[PDB]
């Protein structure tokens, strides 16, 4: 509503929300198999539900849902909850995977496809990118001149592109904006859409249960900022992590926010 | 490949003096007058 | 520029009717049809495509604005029915063995649903209000209720014995379940084949057009059996072909986007 | 001079800044270092303690008042440390296997804990609020936890059936526990090596600096994972020569003395 | 005009924006980027040069005023690195195993130092301020240090006997060393294949920028381990190839000139 | 700092900077092997420190460096100190090469590099000169006239080309300032740069040990300046040449100033 807020400051601090956004909210954690394994037992999730129902949250309000990996868990997120906690471990090799990740489920997305067989796209600002998904994605670029010619690749031979992406399973590519790109794409395999990032999502909370603070949020090299809600832990077990979780959730609670924008189960908004 | 040009306007809009500016803008630029100089 | 805010609006009754958007949204705006495989089966041309979108550019809207995209059966299109346009028409057959699946998919592509998920396994639900919901899907389900009473025990039905519940489905690909709002329920369900989401029923999606193809007008598409509605964009047509049914669309397609309205979320 | 109670202190903003205690502090003070024993190993000199007391004597600590303080592994060290001394100094090697004991070592020395026993057998113990842990100190913890519900019966275990508890600590020669809070949990523990204590956060200790000689900082003090803060007396340091590694500590050691205050109990 | 004098400079806070200088101090400036041997093998081709600087070429940087400076390792670009452009970029890999090698390169470059030779055979130094370090490099420097008593006495090492002095490198391409400031040390170095001369620092060369390709930020600039700064240009990226690592450096160079600044001496 | 300096002349002359400029700058000379061999000494270093030690410049103050020829010192100068000092042997042979060096490293040079084969170079004023350094370097060029065509050469054929230097280390190639020439150079073993001519270089002082001055720092036969820090000596030995310099030091650090552009190691600066 583009039409205008006012206010004062004699006005008095209202009571408090929290211990009814539990009531009139669902929350929703995402955590790895290996958890599960390392615990190897049953009702651990009514544990923590009757866990939660001191700190506020009901019944049926907590959610428990499984992800593989980290890669099958960035092919295509659905998240459809009122508060997402996400646990994600660290590893050297998949640290740009689960930067990607970041990426994406911190930021809201408005998607449009792409038809490369019979078009070529281009950039246009410093938040317009590439995002692919799919089993294995391998991306290859050629840009082009004014007058539809490569540079520095032939515009026939795919083996003269420039791979960005080789066999990985989500891909954001960002190309130099302004000039046109020709696309080989396993098409077959992944899909590829021209997204535009939007406000942060500030329904999500990424947790890394390993080591230092290395997500690069924003792809310029220059800011490397930290939001609220991406927190650190170290770890020897799973159990002492939820229940740290469980103890400090109304601090990530409060470093949420529910969005504003609309209600969609997708990690992006698709507006073709 | 405007991303640029629009910046290159805006550095070059207030280098230009205006009683020069003034005295220009009162001739009729014609089209050989206005790509002579270029 | 506010978002996530509800603020008073203001206006007048003197101010002018503007120039007509038609002709402009048609340009900066998407159209998606959505036809039945017996539509292209009986038609058998490769150009239909082609043909219809310049059939299009005469009524306004440009060339690279307009998507057909197919779909095998109404139980097959209501499995995870995505739909991600600016006007989205559905085309919709008559079959009184699908008056329930051929509503429900109404209920569910007309509206706008805010969902939640659902665990079966732990936790005993139930509805709140009129328009809280639990809808189904995924290739079969096999949904079985069984409520309870004040003290965590069955009424009809045994916690244990999963045969003793209610069958309110059998092997559909889309249920959507309304069932006594206030008493805790417990379900089995097959999720290995199917999701099932509790989601709450808010004010209607306007993006949408249902046309029922054949037959009187069955869709319920409100849960209570007192209104029995028949909206706007819920339209019908009685039909021996294809072609005819295509040309009408085309020639009244600024009458479909008039009872449509783009979306508000 | 009344001790054991605080008043209200007053003071002015005209007065002028008094001289520097540095250079008399030294004097008046001690110092300890702890460094491992690889550092000695690498360097492998007899003098290099009576060496490196004779350069801190150029900076103006005396020669009895600095003490090295060897610990053969992290783990044998955070084992009971007794840190009594006006001064402490720790040098800590980086290790990603031995991350949480070196952060559980750094939320244990740099902060102040108020102790008391815990009888797990006797007693079931609870948290208050988001400073009451469970410090279990021995050469191999084994740790596991029931939670119990108000009427005393258990929660996702038996109380009688220790295999069913859960394992939050498994032959670890530091633990810090922090569990739920509001709820009852039965504990069982190897109580023949490791004791465990039930311990407040206070205010932080001001006395002892912890010096990370090897990667990125990891240190996360705050139990609640939202802050993961780093502090003044928990500096860094890139490292090839342990001879390197001292000669930086004692040209740069006023800083860290001024980034350091002593106790106030 | 003065040239090598310092004056007050005046001014007021009514003054417009004179100009908006980018798009200009990139025709008349001059950019050199310095990448690693790894990234040409991972391409594989012969006109990524040109292609880089076409590429360039839209974001205003003309054809003749890109550069690029190859450079095998980071201890071959550490040994002697002879930076001179109005604007230089620095590509850096991560290794855990080369930490204090990529910092001292970072102290270096980053760093604008004032260097004095030195002679050790004859003469013996000492250190005045924290800002006063000795930089050594070469093929391989060996470097032994003795500090003195007051009398030119060692302290646990003997004058004529070098195998008593202490080793504080071994080997390396680069050595940045910091003893106690107020002490004469008396030295030994391989000489005839590495020089080392007595550096103080000055201000920072704002024409450079690091860029950590992998890993965390690590860099420890500052000798002194309290401060452990990060400055502006010293830029961090997560990688897994580096066509997509040119085309950022690319999209983002105009941030990365907005963060350099040409220098004062 | 275009800001302009006042002053006065009532004030008072302040105390003596000398004592205190030993204590706080260093000193280096350049000596060639020629005075080491009839030295025939290893302590003679030690000797002039504790000389210099009297003279007031403290023990780690001085420096020694030792050049086996001149134009071997003449290749890629390296000059970091507060003070330098340089031995120049007379050498009638060498009288451009030891001329050359004196312009070279009595002023402060701007340079940018040179590609021959890319591009065609010219001079804009009479002090925009090409400084060409190695260690055989045969240079070669062609003046091209107002239509890009050669005047007495070929653009083709280099042996029609006007060989200006012959297996030399070091070349100061002043041409005609205002037309384009074409270049032919031993690049692979010497590097050329087009390097403008600024203030001077205050921190050195030339000594020729020889005969009568001949050094003609001005590339223009019309000035034939004599500055004052060129100082020339008559020897028979080598010793009473370090004892005049240890007696009258003070004199020629009175005649030399620290420089004021900036910071730097070699002859000259880099500009791209
Ligand atoms: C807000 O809190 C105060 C203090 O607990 C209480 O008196 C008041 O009733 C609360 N507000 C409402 C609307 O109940
Ligand atoms: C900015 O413009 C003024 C005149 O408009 C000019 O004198 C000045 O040199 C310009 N700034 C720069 C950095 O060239
Ligand atoms: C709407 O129609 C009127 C009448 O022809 C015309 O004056 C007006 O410009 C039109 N609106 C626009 C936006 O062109
Ligand atoms: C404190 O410092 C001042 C200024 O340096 C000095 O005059 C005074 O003597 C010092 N105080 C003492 C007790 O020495
Ligand atoms: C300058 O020299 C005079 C005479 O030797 C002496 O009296 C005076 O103290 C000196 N100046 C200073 C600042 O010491
Ligand atoms: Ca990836
Ligand atoms: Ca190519
Ligand atoms: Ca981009
Ligand atoms: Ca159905
Ligand atoms: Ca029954
Ligand atoms: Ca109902
Ligand atoms: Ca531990
Ligand atoms: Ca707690
Ligand atoms: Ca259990
Ligand atoms: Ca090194
Ligand atoms: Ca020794
Ligand atoms: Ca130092
Ligand atoms: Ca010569
Ligand atoms: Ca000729
Ligand atoms: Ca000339």
């Amino acid at each position: 509503i583009n039409l205008p807020i006012t206010g004062s400051m004699d006005t008095a601090y209202a009571n408090s929300t929290q211990e009814e956004t539990f009531l009139t909210s669902t929350l929703c954690l995402y955590y790895p198999t290996e958890a599960a394994t390392e615990i190897n037992d049953n009702s651990w999730k009514d544990t923590l539900s009757q866990l939660f129902l001191t700190k506020g949250w009901p019944t049926g309000s907590v959610y428990f849902k499984e992800y593989t990996d980290i890669a099958s868990f960035s092919v295509d997120p659905q998240l459809y909850c009122d508060y997402n906690v996400v646990l994600m471990k660290y590893d050297a090799t998949l640290q740009l995977d689960m930067s990607e990740l970041a990426d994406l489920i911190l930021n809201e997305w408005l998607c449009n496809p792409m038809d490369i067989t019979l078009y070529y796209y281009q950039q246009t600002d410093e938040a317009n990118k590439w995002i692919s998904m799919g089993s294995s994605c391998t991306i290859k670029v050629c840009p082009l001149n004014t007058q539809t010619l490569g540079i520095g690749c032939l515009t026939t031979d795919t083996a003269t592109f420039e791979e960005v992406a080789t066999a990985e399973k989500l891909v954001i590519t960002d190309v130099v904006d302004g000039v046109n790109h020709k696309l080989d794409v396993t098409t077959a395999t992944c899909t590829i859409r021209n997204c535009k990032k939007l406000g942060p999502r500030e329904n999500v909370a990424v947790i890394q249960v390993g080591g230092s603070d290395v997500l690069d949020i924003t792809a310029d090299p220059t800011t490397a900022p930290q939001t609220e809600r991406m927190m650190r832990i170290n770890w020897k077990k799973w159990w002492q992590v939820f229940y740290t979780v469980v103890d400090y959730v109304n601090q990530i609670i409060q470093a949420m926010s529910k969005r504003s924008r609309s209600l969609n189960s997708a990690a992006f908004y698709y507006r073709i | 490949l405007l991303g640029e040009l629009r910046e290159e306007f805006n550095a070059l809009s207030q280098e230009i003096a205006m009683s020069q500016l003034i005295d220009l803008a009162l001739l009729p630029l014609d089209m050989f007058s206005m790509f002579s100089g270029i």
